[PDB]
């Protein structure tokens, strides 16, 4: 429980550190391949002014 | 007795496996449970169970495959072309299927004829419905009618089964009997039965149309009433294919039926052998095999084998009209064919494993340490020699040294038994055109031909080793002395002894998959470049032949870079620049949709279920943070699982951009 | 005698089939049959149906055990039956009647070869024609390799001849210079530099593993197959020399 | 970005968990990089921070 | 042929649709505004306000549902009536939401949940 | 060779005995369980490394560790069969 | 319950009850076998017009109980949540509002 | 190679004898030729498209 180094200060909430990491690759991974693929759909279908 | 067909059940998910009843501790309960659906040989019951469960499934998936007919010839019979087709097959492109106006989708329905629009079907059954005499939108009509009502009659066989056959149920088990029967009353007597049909329907109708009148006024020549024809009409001597029907570019239905009369015959006279012929050598095959998984095997790996005989009987000996012109039916019904041939060949093996491990073997697994041994050598032989080939003409031809590479116009590897091999066929000695399409012309083997049959070998045995390596080793091996107290699939024994992942049976099939779609993508391709290149294509008036690829098979197939410039590349121009063009859009979605799900698959492949495991509980202790605790624990997938949906992911994703690159640039030529 | 077995009626199963699958049941099975056992069917309805039971059934109870009974055909017969009980006991007996793979199968060639060896718990010991045959076993021996009274330099000599004799072929034709007015001493030169390098291979093997089964009684170890060795190179040289010789003379 | 968040939560999961996660807890006693904790306790292929 | 008079009214409904919405000077693909503007067209602000609205309203009847159902059974055999009842009760999550934060009622103590694998002993 | 240690979580529950399957593990009598018995692993030098008897421990954290040595390795902890190193 | 005339007898007596039935139908011999989808099947004694429905036994709570599987429930919402989006779509084409 | 005539009579694979390689080798010999393939296919392909 000693609270002094800097690892133990990072180990103690190293679950929260992960589990954000993991939300904001999970988001940036959704909303650019999404975007990307609805792009691909919109210019596959003759419609460029739909991206 | 139905009054224990009881929906109590419904409710209570995983009821039929035992090792599911303690309940939904965890996610990985949901895989198992999804897993052991079918397993009925570890499901809770007797053996009786068993089989009334394998033959009401079997009557299931049977009245399936009727449903899946009634919608094909319900689409063919309102939401098609098949009217201006038949009028003229070699101007309109068979389409059976549209696409709803929403989200634009309206781009992918293209011109097929002046009054439809829609996507262009490769399944070649408006051929199927020309051979079997379909003219009016009534009989497809009766058609589809008569598949719906085989659909409901075999779910209400299938629905009875459950309870009609008991513990004493012993029908399945008579093999003579199944034997007697099918062999007799269905190769015999129903083949016989389509020569009738054929001989009464189709030599009535087919050439009526052949003799112009696509009219045949209407139904008072089309509707029978034709006995002043004759059976053999236009048989015009000759022999069955040397001579092909000049109007419709195909054997002369006439042929096709006596065909099938003699092979009923044939059928019936061999059922009647089987009376007294030889025996008591296959006996004690004849014993040890009478087991669910044994019969399974030999009967996937029969039913592959006639879909690969198929598949090259479909392509060049034409049988259906104005087929052979349809070059994106004859391709898919190929392809299509050599898929399904490697696929139920690999689950030949899987189940040749699996009763390995739940009977008793036979004799040829004690010395099973020189089988797949001299079959790892054969393998590496024809692996350091049909590829290397390949590698050594790549290499000199990129030091500047053509006349040291293995082509025609160089050191040539001549293919002797296949030139020699002027048996098959035996045509004349031209070709054969029906309009400003090639028919069929003999493929001229050469030394690409020669190199690239020894690479089919090469993948052929390699998927073999995989397949009968998983099979012979399943009890017990040098390695691990009880793999047969570790069931059929398990991930491994342990780190131990070195490492011990990989060792069931289930990942030698996890392995031959791979192989086997390594070894069927090389045919794909050999066929799709071939037939371009060689068969396929326009003509000249002074006879001459402008092919698809204009010849690149024989002077480009002969090196790596060959392949992968003049048939990955130049050839796949039709699908990459397939955007807003109508027909070919969602070919061109679809391969950068195959792209994606194959690089998705080497998640699943290439990384073990640990990681993954503490990257969920890292995340599961943000969830327990905010009080969200999901009682059904989550759980990585487990090691069986992962790989298995890695290799489902791969080979998926594989098929797709194959499938997209082929279908568009053959639906763009044509 | 067991009861069921007994007056039991010909419209349940006739006798001829009931005594064929009397024969096939195993006798210890009789008394009690299993289950999914064509007896243990018989046995459930002959203790329900006969003379002094229930006479008549339905008509469809009647024909699901007309289905349940075996159809005369579907069991194995005398000769059958022999053919099993001596075919394991052969295969029990360390015997194996003699097959050889053909067509995606088999021919039995009639012959029983005794498989397992003198050790029969050996593996390596299970004897095969190919190997312990009298033609392999004394074609094996007469090697250059084991045959028996020649000195090390003598099975060099040998096994270096016919090397240095074949190797040089694979490049005299078909190689870089396979064409070129000499295109064979340039394939004697590429014989003999893969003849050297096999034997440095061989003097590497003789100097790291040193196989003492060529040295004679006191000696260093390992002597006799470096003899052995340089007698394959100067062999090697030999006979490609000679193939060279050959080629250009003739 | 989204390929450096991911780059960056492997590693660093890889790094925190080294000395012991929830289902290796005693993972600093073993070697940086071995082999797997066998296929029981669920299966544990790429457990070690190597991995 | 009226599906295609169909289809040319939509993409001139669509021309004239767009020509309030910002496009580039050289490519002529409108563009969408991720400034927080709120009042340009195509701004990114109305999707963003309405998703965060919806998605927020999901989780928190998934959560309400999992805090009123503490038990493996019940997520296997959905309670339907309150599954549905605690779907329609989302409506209110950025009031209820943000009263249990500020209360004390969404958030754990660290000290009661388990924290992770060890890093240390001896 | 590896390195196979039993720690006092040990229950005696005999089933890391039985899943062993070459014989490194045995009982002994203890104290510190209800049990009066607790596991003890006197041959590891047979120890193939399976990790069975950590897959059959159901204390929390397995009272049965198998620490595996890679440049340690034996011809018993390979389970070397066509060659001998003896 | 479906059986409460039937004159079901066991095995030990085939041949020694003969009372027919309410009905004119000769007693029935039950065999329990061990099967738990088949748990009793029973035989007949000769010629009977018995009454044996073939359609299974289902009740609406079970039918409900399986419709509220999350199989269930979580296909039925995406299901109308696809088939919503889908229709949208059809009514509100290209975003021209936006 | 135990079983073949000459080689039996002089290596019985009892000094190197062979075996695959373990895990961790594993991993890492494909993580070497995956890294080596998708680097060094991009020269070639950078060399032919700005040269
Ligand atoms: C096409 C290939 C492909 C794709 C799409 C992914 C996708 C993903 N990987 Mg992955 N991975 C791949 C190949 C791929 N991987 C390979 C070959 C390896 C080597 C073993 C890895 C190793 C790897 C690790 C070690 C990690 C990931 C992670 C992730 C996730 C990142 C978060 C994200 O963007 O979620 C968005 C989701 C998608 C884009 C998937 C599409 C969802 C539908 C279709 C929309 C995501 C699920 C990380 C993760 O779990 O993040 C939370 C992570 O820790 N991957
Ligand atoms: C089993 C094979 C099979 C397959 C793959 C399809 C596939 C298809 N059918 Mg179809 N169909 C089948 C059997 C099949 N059908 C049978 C047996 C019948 C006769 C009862 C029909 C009668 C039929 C009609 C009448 C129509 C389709 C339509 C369609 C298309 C759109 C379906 C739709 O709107 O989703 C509906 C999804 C659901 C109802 C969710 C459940 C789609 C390509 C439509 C089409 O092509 O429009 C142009 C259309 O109008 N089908
Ligand atoms: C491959 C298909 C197949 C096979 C092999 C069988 C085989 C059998 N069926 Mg069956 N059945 C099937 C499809 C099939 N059925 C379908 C699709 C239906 C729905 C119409 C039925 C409806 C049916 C009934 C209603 C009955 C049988 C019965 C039987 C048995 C005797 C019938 C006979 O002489 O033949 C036999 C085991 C009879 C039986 O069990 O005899 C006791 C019986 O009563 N079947
Ligand atoms: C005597 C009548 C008769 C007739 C007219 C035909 C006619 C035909 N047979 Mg055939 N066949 C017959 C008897 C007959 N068969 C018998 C008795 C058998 C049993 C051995 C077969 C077994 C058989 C097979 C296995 C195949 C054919 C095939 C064919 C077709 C290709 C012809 C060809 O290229 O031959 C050249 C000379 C043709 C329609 C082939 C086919 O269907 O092509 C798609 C094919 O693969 N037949
Ligand atoms: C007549 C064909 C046939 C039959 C009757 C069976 C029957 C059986 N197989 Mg089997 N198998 C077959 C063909 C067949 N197989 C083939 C061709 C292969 C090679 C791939 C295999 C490989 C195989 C393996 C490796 C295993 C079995 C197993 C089993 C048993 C349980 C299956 C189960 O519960 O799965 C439940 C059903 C599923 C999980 C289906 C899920 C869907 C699949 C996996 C993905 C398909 C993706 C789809 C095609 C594409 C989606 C479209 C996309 C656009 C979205 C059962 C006896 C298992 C066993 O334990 O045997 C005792 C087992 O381990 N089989
Ligand atoms: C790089 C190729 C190569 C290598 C490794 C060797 C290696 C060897 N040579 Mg050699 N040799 C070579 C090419 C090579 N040779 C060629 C091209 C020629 C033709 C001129 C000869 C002619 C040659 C002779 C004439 C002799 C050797 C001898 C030897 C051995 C000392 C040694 C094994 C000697 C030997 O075998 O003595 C034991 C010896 O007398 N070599
Ligand atoms: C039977 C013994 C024999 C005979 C008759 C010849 C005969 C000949 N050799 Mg020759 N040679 C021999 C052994 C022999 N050689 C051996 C053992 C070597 C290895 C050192 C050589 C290496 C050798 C070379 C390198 C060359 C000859 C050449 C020649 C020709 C001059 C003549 C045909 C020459 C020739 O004509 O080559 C075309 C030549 O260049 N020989
Ligand atoms: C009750 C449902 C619920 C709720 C409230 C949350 C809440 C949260 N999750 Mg989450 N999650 C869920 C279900 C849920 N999850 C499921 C089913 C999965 C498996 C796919 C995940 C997988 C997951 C990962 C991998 C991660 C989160 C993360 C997070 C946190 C950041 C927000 C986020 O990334 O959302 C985005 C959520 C997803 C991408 C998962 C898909 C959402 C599912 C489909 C919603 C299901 C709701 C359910 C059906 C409601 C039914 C109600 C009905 C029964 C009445 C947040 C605490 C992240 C985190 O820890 O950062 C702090 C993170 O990295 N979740
Ligand atoms: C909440 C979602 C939702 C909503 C608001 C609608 C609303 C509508 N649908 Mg629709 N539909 C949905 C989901 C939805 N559907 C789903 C999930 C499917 C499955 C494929 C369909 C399949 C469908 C078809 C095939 C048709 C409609 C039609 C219609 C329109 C007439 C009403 C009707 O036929 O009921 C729709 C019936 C159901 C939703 C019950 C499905 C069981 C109406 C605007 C019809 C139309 O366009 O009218 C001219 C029409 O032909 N829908
Ligand atoms: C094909 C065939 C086969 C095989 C065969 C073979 C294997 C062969 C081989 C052969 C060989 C492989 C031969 C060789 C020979 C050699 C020789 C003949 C040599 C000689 C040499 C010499 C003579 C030398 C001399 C010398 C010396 C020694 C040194 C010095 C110098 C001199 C030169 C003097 C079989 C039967 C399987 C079957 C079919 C047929
Ligand atoms: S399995 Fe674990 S707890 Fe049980 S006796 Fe063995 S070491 Fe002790």
């Amino acid at each position: 429980q000693e609270s002094s180094s800097k690892q133990i200060r990072i180990h103690t909430h190293k679950a929260a550190i992960i589990s954000h990491l993991s939300w904001v690759s999970l988001w940036l991974g959704f909303h650019t391949l999404a975007v990307y693929s609805h792009n691909d759909t919109c210019i596959a279908f003759n419609s460029p002014s739909k991206q | 007795i139905f009054r224990y067909i009881n929906t109590t059940l419904w409710a209570k998910a995983g009821h039929f496996n035992k090792a599911l009843s303690k309940g939904a501790k965890t996610t990985t309960w949901i895989w198992n449970l999804h897993d052991y659906a079918h397993d009925f040989d570890i499901q809770q019951r007797s053996t009786g169970l068993i089989a009334r469960k394998v033959f009401s499934s079997n009557l299931a998936h049977l009245s399936l495959v009727f449903f899946w007919i009634s919608g094909m010839h319900l689409h063919g019979a309102y939401l098609s072309n098949y009217d201006i087709w038949l009028k003229d097959p070699k101007s309109i492109t068979p389409s059976s299927h549209l696409a709803y106006s929403l989200i634009g989708q309206d781009i992918l329905n293209s011109y097929t004829s002046e009054y439809f629009s829609g996507i262009t079907i490769t399944s070649g059954f408006f051929q199927l419905y020309r051979s079997e005499g379909i003219i009016t939108q009534s009989q497809l009509k009766y058609a589809c009618a008569t598949s719906l009502i085989a659909t409901l009659i075999c779910l209400s066989g299938s629905y009875l089964h459950m309870q009609l056959m008991s513990k004493f149920t012993s029908f399945y088990k008579k093999f003579q009997s199944l034997s007697q029967d099918h062999l007799i009353i269905i190769f015999g007597s129903r083949s016989t039965s389509l020569s009738a049909h054929q001989i009464h329907k189709m030599l009535p109708a087919n050439p009526l149309l052949d003799s112009g009148i696509s009219k045949p006024s209407i139904l008072q020549v089309i509707s029978n009433s034709l006995s002043y024809t004759l059976a053999l009409f236009s048989t015009n001597l000759s022999s069955t294919g040397k001579l092909l029907n000049p109007s419709t570019r195909s054997v002369f239905l006439s042929q096709v039926a006596a065909h099938h009369k003699t092979t009923g015959v044939v059928f019936i006279t061999l059922g009647l052998i089987r009376f007294l012929t030889m025996y008591k050598s296959q006996f004690s095959i004849l014993t040890s095999y009478i087991d669910y998984h044994i019969v399974l095997s030999i009967n996937l790996a029969l039913i592959a084998s006639l879909s690969i005989i198929v598949a090259d009987h479909l392509t060049r000996t034409p049988i259906y009209p104005h087929k052979s012109t349809s070059y994106p039916t004859i391709l898919c019904l190929s392809i299509h064919h050599a898929w399904l041939s490697g696929f139920l060949i690999i689950g030949s093996g899987a189940h040749a494993s699996i009763f390995n491990l739940l009977g008793s073997p036979t004799s040829e697994i004690r010395h099973r340490d020189p089988i797949y041994s001299h079959l790892i050598w054969v393998c590496i032989a024809i692996g350091l020699h049909s590829f290397s080939l390949y590698c050594h003409n790549d290499t000199l031809e990129a030091l500047g040294r053509p006349e040291d590479i293995f082509h025609d116009n160089s050191i040539q590897l001549k293919a002797i038994f296949a030139k020699q091999s002027f048996l098959r066929a035996e045509l004349q000695p031209d070709i054969e055109m029906l309009d400003k399409k090639i028919i069929r012309i003999t493929q001229e083997l050469g030394t690409a031909d020669f190199i690239v049959h020894h690479i089919h070998a090469f993948t052929i045995h390699v998927t073999l080793l995989i397949l009968s390596k998983g099979v012979l080793y399943a009890r017990n091996s040098r390695f691990v002395s009880d793999k047969l107290e570790l069931g059929f699939t398990y991930p491994c024994d342990g780190p131990g002894r070195g490492g011990t992942c990989q060792i069931s049976p289930w990942d030698h099939l996890f392995s031959a998959v791979f192989w086997m779609y390594n070894c069927l993508n090389v045919v794909t391709f050999h066929y799709f470049w071939k037939m371009q290149s060689d068969v396929w294509g326009f003509v000249s008036i002074q006879k001459h032949i402008s092919h698809y690829s204009q010849g690149d098979f024989s002077v480009n197939s002969i090196t790596i870079n060959g392949w992968l410039r003049n048939l990955l590349w130049s050839e796949a121009s039709q699908v990459i620049q397939s955007y807003a063009l109508s027909s070919i859009c969602p070919y061109g979605f679809i391969f950068l949709i195959g792209h994606f799900i194959w690089a998705f698959s080497l998640m699943f492949l290439f990384s073990g279920r640990a990681y993954w495991q503490e990257l969920i509980e890292s995340i599961l202790w943000s969830h327990h943070k905010l009080k969200i605790i999901p009682h059904i624990q989550p759980r990585a997938l487990s090691i069986s699982q992962g790989r298995a949906v890695g290799f489902i992911h791969y080979t998926l994703g594989g098929i797709g951009s194959t499938w997209a690159f082929i279908i568009s640039r053959l639906l763009v030529l044509t | 005698k067991i009861a069921y077995l007994q007056d039991i009626p010909r419209t349940i199963v006739e006798k001829d089939a009931l005594e064929l699958i009397l024969k096939n049941t195993p006798k210890e099975q009789w008394e009690n049959p299993p289950e999914d056992s064509y007896l243990y069917t018989v046995k459930a309805f002959a203790e329900m149906y006969g003379p002094g039971k229930a006479t008549k059934m339905g008509w469809w109870d009647y024909y699901r055990l007309k289905m349940d009974m075996p159809d005369t055909t579907r069991l194995s017969s005398e000769r059958e039956l022999q053919e099993i009980e001596e075919y394991e006991k052969l295969m029990m007996s360390g015997k194996v009647p003699f097959a050889v793979p053909g067509p995606s199968g088999y021919f039995f060639t009639g012959f029983v070869t005794q498989w397992k060896g003198k050790e029969p718990f050996a593996g390596d010991q299970v004897i095969t024609l190919t190997e312990n045959g009298l033609f392999a076993k004394q074609f094996l021996s007469a090697l250059a390799f084991y045959r028996e009274g020649l000195k090390p330099w003598q099975r060099g000599l040998e096994i270096g001849m016919a090397h240095g004799y074949f190797l040089i072929g694979p490049f005299t034709s078909l190689g870089p210079l396979r064409n070129t007015p000499e295109a064979a001493t340039v394939g004697l030169l590429c014989g003999c530099a893969i003849v050297g390098i096999v034997s440095i291979g061989g003097l590497i093997f003789g100097s790291t593993i040193k196989p003492t089964r060529f040295d004679k009684d006191g000696d260093k170890p390992g002597a006799g197959f470096i003899e052995m060795i340089n007698w394959h190179a100067v062999g090697g040289l030999g006979g490609a020399g000679f193939a060279h010789a050959l080629i250009t003379v003739f | 970005a989204l390929g450096l968040h991911i780059t960056v939560l492997i590693l660093l999961k890889g790094g925190l968990e080294a000395r012991g996660s929830k289902l290796m807890p005693d993972k600093m006693e073993h070697s940086f990089g071995f082999s797997c904790d066998g296929p029981g306790r669920g299966g544990t292929c790429d457990i070690s921070a190597w991995d | 042929y009226a599906r295609f008079n169909k289809k040319i009214k939509m993409i001139e409904l669509r021309e004239t649709a767009y020509g309030d919405r910002l496009c580039g000077k050289k490519d002529g693909l409108p563009r969408t505004i991720a400034t927080g503007e709120w009042n340009v067209r195509g701004s990114a602000m109305w999707p963003a306000a309405i998703f965060l609205y919806i998605a927020g309203w999901i989780g928190w009847a998934g959560r309400s549902y999992l805090i009123r159902t503490n038990d493996a059974a019940k997520e296997i055999n959905i309670d339907v009536p309150l599954a549905v009842t605690c779907m329609a009760s989302g409506f209110s999550w950025p009031v209820a939401a943000w009263q249990e934060i500020v209360n004390g009622e969404m958030a754990v103590p660290n000290d009661q949940i388990h924290n992770g694998g060890p890093w240390n002993q001896s | 060779s590896h390195a196979v240690k039993i720690y006092d979580t040990c229950i005696g529950c005999t089933l890391c005995v039985r899943a062993c399957p070459t014989d490194v593990l045995e009982m002994v009598p203890a104290s510190i369980n209800a049990a009066k018995q607790v596991a003890s692993s006197p041959r590891v030098e047979d120890c193939v490394g399976c990790k069975r008897c950590e897959t059959a421990c159901p204390t929390d954290f397995l009272s049965i560790r198998v620490y595996l040595q890679d440049n340690e390795e034996t011809q018993y902890s390979l389970g070397l069969d066509l060659v001998d190193w003896s | 319950a479906e059986t409460e005339e039937g004159l079901i007898i066991k095995p030990e007596e085939a041949g020694k009850i003969t009372s027919r039935d309410k009905n004119n139908n000769p007693p029935r011999i039950v065999v329990k076998t061990n099967d738990w989808d088949i748990p009793e099947y029973q035989l007949s004694t000769g010629a009977s017009n018995q009454v044996s429905y073939i359609t299974p036994v289902v009740e609406s709570e079970d039918i409900k109980a399986w419709l509220s599987l999350n199989v269930n429930f979580f296909s039925i919402i995406i299901l109308f949540t696809v088939g919503g989006l889908i229709e949208i779509q059809r009514f509100f084409p290209d975003t021209l509002y936006w | 190679h135990l079983k073949t005539p000459i080689l039996i009579n002089l290596w019985n694979g009892d000094i190197y004898t062979p075996l695959a390689l373990s895990i961790v080798q594993a991993r890492f010999i494909g993580l070497v030729h995956f890294s080596t393939g998708l680097i060094l296919t991009y020269p070639p392909f950078i060399i032919g498209a700005t040269s």
